[PDB]
This record gives C-alpha cells, sequence and structure tokens, in this order.
C-alpha cells in the first residue's frame, strides 16, 4: 500500500527530464537566436551614422 | 542522455520489480523451506 502511494506520489509530482528539458530547448531556441537577433537589431541601428 | 535515461528508467522498471517480487519471494522460500524440509 506504500509503494501504491509512493508510485501515486511521483505519478503526480515528479517532472520528465527529457520532456522538460526537450521542451526547455525548444522555448531556449527561440529566446536564444532572439537574443543574437537583439544585438543585430542594434547592430543595424548603428550602421546609419556616416 | 535520452534513450539511457529511458533504459535507465527500464532499468528501474526491474527495481519495482524486484521491490515486488521479492515480498512473493520472501514468502516463496517459506513454501518452498516448509514444504521441502515436509
Amino acid at each position: 500500500l506504500s509503494v501504491n502511494v509512493q508510485s501515486i506520489k511521483s505519478n503526480v509530482i515528479d517532472v520528465d527530464y527529457g520532456e522538460a528539458m526537450m521542451n526547455l530547448m525548444q522555448v531556449q531556441l527561440a529566446y536564444q537566436a532572439s537574443l543574437k537577433a537583439s544585438t543585430t537589431i542594434s547592430q543595424l541601428s548603428l550602421l546609419n551614422y556616416m | 542522455s535520452g534513450v539511457l535515461t529511458q533504459d535507465t528508467i527500464d532499468k528501474l522498471k526491474e527495481a519495482e520489480q524486484k521491490a515486488r517480487i521479492d515480498p512473493y519471494t520472501k514468502k516463496i522460500e517459506e513454501n518452498t523451506t516448509k514444504q521441502k524440509d515436509l
């Protein structure tokens, strides 16, 4: 019975590392590029001052 | 680690097994012990 609840406990609270990290990655993909994009955005801004 | 984590989880699959069958087995050895000596 304890094992049953322990299993049920785990089912509820514990995360899957792969699914979560994978989803961490998918967000990080867009996020990280946006960071490099932000730099580029500024770089274009600084261009027209000859 | 991907599949390895899943396989690690498969090796934990067996962890519940031994967690499960051992209690079964713990009274099987008395089943066998007190059957054999009988």
